[PDB]
């Protein structure tokens, strides 16, 4: 539960760091954002579940 | 390039977006992200350093005290009970910053560079008196709902921190908002000088809550009215209709609100509880008088008849209209009112009998606390007078807030003048120079 | 003394009206070109 | 060659770092008060 | 007091506040890269 | 009559008036005449003012023992604080002159008018087809009068703490300020002197460079000034020769060749610097003072090793400890 | 202790997201 | 040679990546080795006063000044 | 002849023009700047003023400084190899040799620089009004950092090189010389203050009175580096001010000469005032005022008030500001108002 929480919360940080540097260069070079429109979508969708994971999961650790 | 030097100069870059609704939206959506980001990211910074058993004002906090006022995580006398509401408000914002930031970045580098075509509902025309009056109308409602979002938290969801609390400062549920217009709007007809203080003289939560009820409605009402209308005639023959001109008007508006805010945090006791922020400027000078009238009185001195160097009254003297006030340079703050000091006031001001035997210990230490926490300090945060020694690292939150906002408020008034001056020359059309050919001055008679 | 207050008040109103009803009078109009 | 805009943003952060070290030194050094 | 669990992020949260400033800064890294057009 | 009011508005706004009485002017001209007329009478004949509210009148007018250098119009009483004190608020003038009533009548009308004076510096520029912004340069000196005559008093809780209207009275405002705020040790004041020093500096630079690179068109025994006619087409100095010299004094890229960029800098510098100085006084009006490095450097045992910052504190204490002799009754100066 | 580790990365991040664009050359 | 060109030449950095930090580490050591204190007669945190004394080592006469200064260092100042 | 070859070389148009003048300017100018930067970070003022004065001791950019020599030194030039330091370097440092070093060097450096202007002017063939102007700053430096202390007991009372170390020079002058009340200091400020006005006012008048010579908003590019027409409407400017202020220029040649005059005259006056403060011939009091204040205890002006501020400054500062006087002022002798 705890490590499980620190995983979700900690991974959620690296995804953000990755997501943050990503989306930019994404819409940036139109070399796609059609193939990456796929990547970004998964990052975005993923992120939300994560927040919800850490959200609900918070009430069990603290 | 979509927009380069053959638009505007680099350092005026953002003016190249004056006519690209879409991108000009990314900016506003990306920016609004930075504010949430800050609000969120700062709260957690504050909480990360926050020490429960210690005054908030002694910790350089300015957001946690904003939450505390709305009745959150605090209780009797501003005692911090649960730090959760703080952590919450902080993280939530921080998250929403990512959501907004997404949209901003998106609308500014991928999505449509203009809106008018990718949807005529959102696209807009500056000179479109109706689109303008309407979008303005939408926002006038969003803000109106917000004003009620407060009225709700106070009347239904928990309350607010009322320092004037009968049993002594405490979170209280307002269930009797002053709705009497005669009173509510009375405030606007109040002098802004000593005594009558205008808006900043609000001193009880009923009026605060009550007044917000009026604003919420009055506000949404105008939101609908603009949705359903166009500027009349004068409204049109009076203003300038352009992208800059509109900005300017909103610039002068913030400036003014910036000055009003500076005075609120500096003077007001109610919506800015001295329990979370520090004691007010006047409140602290008052407390010194309290402290020493209290001390010396214990040493056997008759405060009522004590004569000071000038023959005016070491501890108590009279104001210009006859009321009994504290003496000393503190005669200038005789307009200070405060929970801790009120029980000593009579129908004629400070009552010599109560002062003589009704002073309570909690008051003595309140006066002492506030006396030693006046809003005096240095840039490098060394609490006290400029000649003081290093040791007590402190600068009242009320000083920080007040200065920061006077600077911002000011520069914005310059911003106003600047963008308004540009708009008027832009309109008539000479903001780029005098027509070498038709030089106006040259067609006017010599005054010599 | 209560009079002077009245007078002063009147006097300041005059000018303040003259001021508002002034810029109201289509001030943008007044200038070299575009109006 | 080395792109100018990079020479700058690098030499730049480089200064905020040294000048920032000075600001830290103000709450620890001898110029402290503790 | 960063709830017990998140304590591991205390240090992280210590720098978050300053980020906004960075953006105003970046805008300059950019223009420099794009040769002040 | 094309319509009286229609006409009135055409006159007021007329750009053919010797002095452009504008719309802002309609407020300016009267307020400024009151401020000026009340001042001149005050400064010459007003009687002593109990500035510190401690019944210890300070006479500051010529007829009551003052000379131009010492004389001044004294600030309203401290007994009054921030309260509004219009003549119609006094049992009599005798009472009004004693509590420093004239001071408010003056500062309020002046600040009012000096603002409109700004509003006017815009209007005329508009009626003449010239770019605005000049009025924005004047926002700096104005923003100062405001800081020194209103912000500081609001902040400090009394108009009696506003800068007096007189030479020596001003030095008083300064010397005391320094003691209570240690302004010399504040970033904003420093930026202020940079702007003022700099201004005067640059003012001299430009002035000389230009005047020294003027195209000859005058006799050996004829004022070099005549070499210019009001309403010329071409320039009167070799801005390329100017830049040629100045570029060699220091080094080329560190010299202006664009008259427009030169003049922007010329205006930008002082105005920006004074803006900060005005924000300094407006900021120290809420007690956020200058850096306090008292007893910072201490030795290995704990002894206090003085710096010039300390020698400055002593001079400040002297001021603190002696100003307002009889006005204090308690330990801390919180007002 | 030394969360300077943090800053550092989020610091070279800003310039990175434009540099990679200087490489993939496009849209600056 | 136009600064721009030089500040960009890989030769430049190849040279200064060595030279610059060189100078830096040198000055650093200048302070960190206590050498600077002796080059400038500047007191170390433990050398302003003698343990007990609270008086200042004020130089009081020009000509026999150097001599007087030396004696001030004597009282373990 | 080698001379003309030496010349040839010097007057060669480089990036940083050398010239004959440089033979004096650069050696000094660099030494002055160098000595400051050195002392600021390394040399102390303990043996001199009982003060920590360098980064090495803990001072920050505001509190650091190259403090004057002891009062014992008197007006000694304090040469590295003179009777004081005796060739020794470290001692020199501790006796404040670095002050007369920076002082005297920088002094020659201002001579060299003005000469430069004069030399470069001549070559480029322009009038030397840039040199005339620079006389003003020389006068200030000369009267304040040299003439002044030359009239006092020693270099010790000259302004020490440093930020804060200069603020005390200001406070001192108020407190001891009541300098703000001096007719010459006033003219001084009227000029610097008035000069920083012409600067700002003229600049804005130009930028907002410009003709349109481009189609852009950023009108900077629209400028003809190669003369021709006036870039701003001198005729419009005249009418503007003539209607808002009542008075207005109308002869750029005069408007610009005026700009040289105002601040250079101001600084010259502020200098004379100080040349007088050297002999302590100050503008301290108004006798008629003092006489009435003596006989009549209820007479009070903003002037009398000030003089009391001075008494406090002198009494509370003198002790740690003039160490060589071994001042001891018992608590009971210290002037103080009530409570404070
Ligand atoms: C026309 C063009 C105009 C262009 C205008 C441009 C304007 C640009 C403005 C830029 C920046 C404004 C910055 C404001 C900074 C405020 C810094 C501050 O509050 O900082 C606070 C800190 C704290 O200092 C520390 O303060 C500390 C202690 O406080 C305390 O700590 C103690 C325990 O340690 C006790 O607890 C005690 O009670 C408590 O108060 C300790 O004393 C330390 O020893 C001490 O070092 O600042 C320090 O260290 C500071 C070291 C500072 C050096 C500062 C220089 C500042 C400005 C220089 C300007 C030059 C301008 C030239 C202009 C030319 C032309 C325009
Ligand atoms: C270019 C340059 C531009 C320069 C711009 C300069 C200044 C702009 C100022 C904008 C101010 C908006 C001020 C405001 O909202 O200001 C509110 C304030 C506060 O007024 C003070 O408010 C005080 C009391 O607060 C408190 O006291 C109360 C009991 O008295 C309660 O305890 C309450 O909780 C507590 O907070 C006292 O009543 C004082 O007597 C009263 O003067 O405005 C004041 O001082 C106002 C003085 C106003 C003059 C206004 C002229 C307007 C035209
Ligand atoms: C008018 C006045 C306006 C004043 C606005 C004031 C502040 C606005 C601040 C936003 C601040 C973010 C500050 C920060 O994060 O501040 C961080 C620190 C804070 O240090 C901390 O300060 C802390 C405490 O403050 C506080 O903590 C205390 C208890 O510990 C009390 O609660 C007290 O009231 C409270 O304020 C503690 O003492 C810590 O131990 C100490 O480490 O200071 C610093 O950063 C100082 C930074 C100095 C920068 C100097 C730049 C100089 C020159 C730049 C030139 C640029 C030129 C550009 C030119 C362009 C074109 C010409
Ligand atoms: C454009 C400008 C460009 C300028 C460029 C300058 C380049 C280099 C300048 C060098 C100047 C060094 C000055 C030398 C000096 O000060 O040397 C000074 C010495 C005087 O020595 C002083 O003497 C004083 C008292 O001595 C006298 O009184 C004493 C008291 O007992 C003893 O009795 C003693 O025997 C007796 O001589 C004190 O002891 C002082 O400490 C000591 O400095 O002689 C002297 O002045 C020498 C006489 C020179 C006079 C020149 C004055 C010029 C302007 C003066 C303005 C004054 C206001
Ligand atoms: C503070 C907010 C702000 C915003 C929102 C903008 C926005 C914009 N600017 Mg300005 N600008 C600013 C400040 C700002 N600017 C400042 C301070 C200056 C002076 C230094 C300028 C000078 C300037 C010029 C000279 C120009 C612009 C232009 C533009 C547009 C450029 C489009 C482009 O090609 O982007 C390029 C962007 C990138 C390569 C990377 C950007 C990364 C940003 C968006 C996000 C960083 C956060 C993070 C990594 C994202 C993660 C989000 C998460 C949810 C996943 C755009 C609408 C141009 C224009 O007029 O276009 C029509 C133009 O020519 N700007
Ligand atoms: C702040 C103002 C703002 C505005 C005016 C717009 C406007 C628009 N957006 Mg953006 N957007 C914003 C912020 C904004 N957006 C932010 C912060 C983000 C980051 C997530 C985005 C991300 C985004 C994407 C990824 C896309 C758009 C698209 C579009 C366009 C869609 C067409 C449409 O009308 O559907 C807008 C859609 C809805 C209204 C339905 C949403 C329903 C649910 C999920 C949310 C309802 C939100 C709100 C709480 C409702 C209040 C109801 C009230 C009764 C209380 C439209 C022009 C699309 C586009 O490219 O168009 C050309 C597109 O693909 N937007
Ligand atoms: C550049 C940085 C900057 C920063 C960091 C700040 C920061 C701050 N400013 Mg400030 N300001 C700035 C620039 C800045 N400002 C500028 C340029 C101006 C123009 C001059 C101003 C003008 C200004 C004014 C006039 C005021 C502030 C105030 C404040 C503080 C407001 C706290 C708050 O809640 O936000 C504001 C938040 C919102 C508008 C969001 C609306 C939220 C509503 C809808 C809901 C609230 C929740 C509800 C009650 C709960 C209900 C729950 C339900 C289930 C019942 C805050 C410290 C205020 C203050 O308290 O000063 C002491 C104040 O009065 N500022
Ligand atoms: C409230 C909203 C607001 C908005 C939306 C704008 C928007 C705009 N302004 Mg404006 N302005 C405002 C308020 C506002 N302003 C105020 C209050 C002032 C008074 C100072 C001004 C004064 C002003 C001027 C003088 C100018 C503009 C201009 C512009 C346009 C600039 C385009 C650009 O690339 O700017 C990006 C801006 C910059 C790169 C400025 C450089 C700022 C540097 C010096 C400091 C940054 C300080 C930082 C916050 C602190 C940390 C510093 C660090 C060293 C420690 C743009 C349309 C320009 C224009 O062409 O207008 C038509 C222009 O010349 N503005
Ligand atoms: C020399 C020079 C210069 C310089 C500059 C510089 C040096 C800059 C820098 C800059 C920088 C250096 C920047 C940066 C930026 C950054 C940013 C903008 C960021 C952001 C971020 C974020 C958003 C993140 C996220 C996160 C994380 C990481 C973790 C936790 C959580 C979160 C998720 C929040 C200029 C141009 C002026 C010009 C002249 C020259
Ligand atoms: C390269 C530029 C060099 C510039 C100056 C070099 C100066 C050397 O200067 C010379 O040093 C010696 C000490 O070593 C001094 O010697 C001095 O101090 C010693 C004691 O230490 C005495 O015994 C001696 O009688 C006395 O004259 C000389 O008085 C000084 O003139
Ligand atoms: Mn005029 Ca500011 Mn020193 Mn309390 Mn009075
Ligand atoms: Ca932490
Ligand atoms: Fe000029």
């Amino acid at each position: 539960m705890t490590i499980l929480f620190q995983l979700a919360l900690a991974a959620l940080v690296i995804l953000s760091f990755v997501m943050v540097i990503g989306v930019p260069v994404a819409y940036a070079s139109p070399q796609d954002w059609d193939r990456s429109k796929q990547l970004i979508f998964l990052g975005s969708g993923l992120w939300i579940a994560l927040v919800l994971v850490v959200g609900v999961l918070n009430f069990f650790v603290v | 390039r979509d927009q380069e030097s053959s638009g505007f100069a680099w350092w005026a870059g953002n003016a190249r977006l004056i006519n690209l609704s879409g991108k000009l939206l990314g900016a506003h959506v990306a920016h609004a992200g930075l504010i949430v980001f800050w609000a969120g990211a700062m709260t957690l910074f504050e909480l990360a350093h926050f020490i429960p058993e210690k005054p908030m004002y002694e910790q350089g906090l300015i957001l946690i005290p904003h939450i505390a006022t709305l009745g959150w995580g605090v209780g009797p006398g501003g005692e911090v009970v649960d730090t959760f509401p703080f952590f919450v408000v902080g993280v939530v914002h921080l998250i929403s910053s990512a959501v907004l930031g997404f949209g901003g970045v998106y609308h500014a580098i991928r999505g449509p560079e203009t809106l008018e075509e990718y949807s005529s509902f959102f696209g807009y025309d500056w000179k479109d008196k109706n689109k303008m009056t309407t979008i303005l109308g939408f926002h006038l409602i969003v803000l109106g709902i917000g004003a009620l979002l407060l009225v709700a938290k106070a009347m239904f969801f928990g309350g607010l921190y009322d320092t004037w609390a009968p049993g002594g400062g405490d979170v209280r549920v307002i269930t009797n908002p002053t709705l009497d217009p005669r009173v509510i709007f009375g405030y606007l007809l109040k002098s802004p000088f000593g005594g009558e203080g205008w808006i900043v003289s609000v001193n009880n939560l009923e009026d605060v809550v009550g007044g917000h009820i009026w604003i919420g409605l009055i506000c949404i009402a105008g939101g609908i009215w603009h949705i359903l209308t166009t500027p009349f005639g004068w409204a049109r023959r009076a203003f300038i209709w352009s992208g800059e001109a509109y900005l300017s008007y909103s610039l002068g508006a913030l400036s003014m609100m910036g000055f009003i805010a500076t005075c609120f945090v500096w003077f007001n006791n109610t919506v800015y509880p001295s329990e979370f922020y520090g004691p007010t400027g006047p409140e602290a000078s008052q407390a010194q008088a309290m402290t020493f009238l209290i001390r010396d009185q214990k040493l056997g001195a008759n405060v009522g008849s004590a004569q000071g160097p000038t023959g005016l009254g070491k501890y108590l003297m009279r104001s210009p209209t006859g009321e009994i006030i504290f003496g000393g340079e503190t005669m200038r703050f005789w307009d200070f009112r405060g929970p801790w000091l009120e029980p000593l006031r009579g129908p004629n001001g400070l009552d010599l009998n109560k002062i003589k035997n009704d002073i309570q210990p909690w008051q003595e230490r309140r006066a002492a606390e506030y006396m030693t926490h006046a809003p005096l300090g240095s840039l490098n945060s060394v609490g006290g007078v400029a000649t003081e020694i290093n040791s007590v690292n402190f600068v009242s939150p009320r000083s920080w807030l007040a200065t920061s906002h006077f600077v911002l408020a000011f520069f914005f008034l310059v911003g106003h003048l600047w963008h308004a001056g540009r708009a008027r020359a832009a309109a008539a059309g000479f903001e780029k120079g005098i027509d070498r050919e038709s030089e106006p001055v040259l067609s006017m008679p010599s005054l010599d | 003394m209560e009079t002077l207050k009245i007078t002063v008040y009147i006097v300041v109103t005059f000018f303040v009206l003259l001021f508002v009803f002034g810029f109201l009078s289509g001030d943008p109009a007044r200038n070299p070109k575009r109006k | 060659r080395i792109p100018l805009w990079i020479v700058a943003t690098v030499a730049g952060m480089g200064v905020i770092v040294i000048v920032g070290l000075f600001f830290y030194g103000a709450y620890a050094g001898l110029g402290s008060s503790l | 007091k960063l709830p017990e669990a998140y304590a591991i992020f205390d240090p992280l949260v210590d720098v978050l506040p300053v980020i906004p400033v960075l953006f105003l800064a970046l805008a300059f890294v950019w223009q420099a890269a794009v040769g002040f057009r | 009559s094309a319509n009286l009011w229609e006409r009135f508005c055409n006159w007021v706004t007329s750009t053919d008036n010797r002095l452009y009485v504008g719309w802002f002017g309609v407020i300016m001209i009267p307020t400024l005449l009151a401020a000026t007329i009340c001042f001149v009478i005050a400064f010459i004949a007003a009687p002593p003012v109990d500035i510190d509210g401690i019944r210890e009148p300070v006479s500051g007018s010529l007829l009551y023992g003052n000379n131009i250098i010492t004389g001044a119009v004294v600030p309203s009483s401290n007994a009054i604080g921030l309260h509004f004190y219009p003549i119609w608020e006094a049992a009599s003038l005798d009472e009004w002159l004693y509590n420093g009533g004239p001071y408010q009548l003056i500062i309020f009308h002046f600040l009012l008018g000096a603002s409109c004076y700004m509003g006017r510096q815009w209007e005329l520029s508009y009626r003449l087809g010239m770019r605005p912004w000049i009025c924005v340069a004047y926002s700096a000196p104005l923003a100062s009068a405001f800081a020194v005559f209103l912000i500081y008093p609001i902040g400090q809780g009394s108009f009696s703490d506003g800068m007096p209207l007189g030479i020596s009275g001003t030095f008083n405002f300064m010397i005391v300020f320094q003691a209570e705020h240690n302004i010399l040790m504040h970033p904003f004041h420093q930026l202020g002197v940079a702007g003022v020093f700099g201004g005067a500096l640059f003012c001299a630079m430009h002035g000389s460079l230009v005047t020294s690179s003027l195209i000859r068109e005058t006799t050996e025994t004829e004022s070099a000034n005549y070499g210019y006619k009001f309403g010329q087409e071409e320039e009167t100095y070799n801005i390329v020769a100017a830049h040629g010299y100045f570029g060699r004094l220091i080094f080329q890229y560190a010299s202006f060749n664009n008259s427009r960029s030169l003049h922007f800098f010329l205006a930008a510098w002082p105005v920006v610097g004074v803006w900060f100085t005005a924000l300094g006084i407006s900021t120290m009006a809420f007690n956020l003072n200058g850096f306090n490095f008292n007893h910072s450097v201490i030795d290995a045992k704990g002894n206090v090793i003085n710096t010039w910052a300390d020698i400055i504190n002593r001079a400040n204490l002297g001021m603190e400890v002696m100003h307002e002799r009889n006005a204090h009754n308690f330990p801390l100066d919180l007002a | 202790i030394a969360q300077l580790t943090m800053i550092a990365m989020i610091g070279i991040a800003g310039p990175m997201i434009i540099f990679l664009l200087a490489v993939r050359r496009g849209n600056l | 040679r136009p600064f721009s060109d030089i500040i960009t030449s890989v030769r430049y950095w190849v040279i200064h990546s060595i030279t610059i930090p060189a100078l830096f580490i040198a000055g650093w050591l200048f302070v960190s080795t206590g050498l600077a204190y002796d080059v400038f007669g500047t007191p170390r945190p433990d050398s302003y006063y003698a343990q007990e004394q609270r008086s200042i080592p004020l130089v009081t006469d020009r000509f026999e000044a150097k001599q007087q200064v030396e004696t001030f260092l004597e009282q373990l100042k | 002849g080698w001379f003309d070859i030496l010349d040839d070389w010097l007057k060669r148009d480089r990036f940083v023009f050398v010239g004959w003048s440089g033979i004096l300017l650069f050696p000094c100018a660099y030494l002055a700047l160098g000595g400051w930067l050195t002392g600021t970070t390394f040399v102390t003022s303990w043996y001199t003023h009982g003060l920590a004065s360098s980064y090495l001791e803990g001072c920050n950019f505001l509190t650091v400084a190259v403090s004057t020599p002891a009062n014992s030194m008197g007006h000694s030039l304090l040469l590295l190899w003179g009777p004081e330091a005796q060739g020794d370097f470290t001692r020199w440092c501790q006796l404040g040799g670095l002050w007369t070093f920076i002082a005297l060097h920088g002094a020659f450096g201002l001579i060299g620089f003005m000469l430069r202007q004069f030399e470069i002017a001549r070559l480029v063939g322009v009038r030397p009004y840039n040199a005339i102007a620079f006389s003003a700053p020389i006068a200030v430096f000369v009267s304040v950092f040299l003439i002044y202390p030359l009239g006092q007991s020693s270099w010790f009372f000259a302004p020490s090189f440093g930020v804060a170390a200069i603020f005390r020079f200001l406070l001192f002058f108020q407190g001891f010389h009541n300098w703000t009340l001096n007719p010459f200091h006033m003219m001084g400020v009227a000029g610097v203050l008035g000069g920083a006005l012409l600067c700002a006012i003229h600049g804005a008048t130009v930028e907002n009175t410009l003709f349109q010579d481009g189609e852009g908003a950023s009108t900077f590019r629209a400028f003809n580096p190669t003369q021709a027409e006036e870039t701003y409407s001198m005729v419009t400017a005249n009418r503007f001010w003539s209607q808002i202020f009542g008075i207005a220029f109308s002869n750029k040649r005069w408007l610009h000469f005026f700009m040289l005059f105002v601040p250079v005259t101001g600084l010259w006056m502020s200098a004379i005032g100080v040349v007088g403060l050297a002999l302590n011939l100050r503008s301290y009091d108004f006798i008629s005022q003092e006489i009435r204040a003596a006989e009549d205890p209820e007479f009070e002006t903003f002037y009398t008030k000030n003089l009391l501020l001075n008494e406090g400054i002198r009494a509370w500062m003198a002790p740690q500001d003039q160490p060589h006087e071994n001042f001891v002022f018992p608590e009971e002798v210290l002037p103080r108002g009530n409570a404070l």
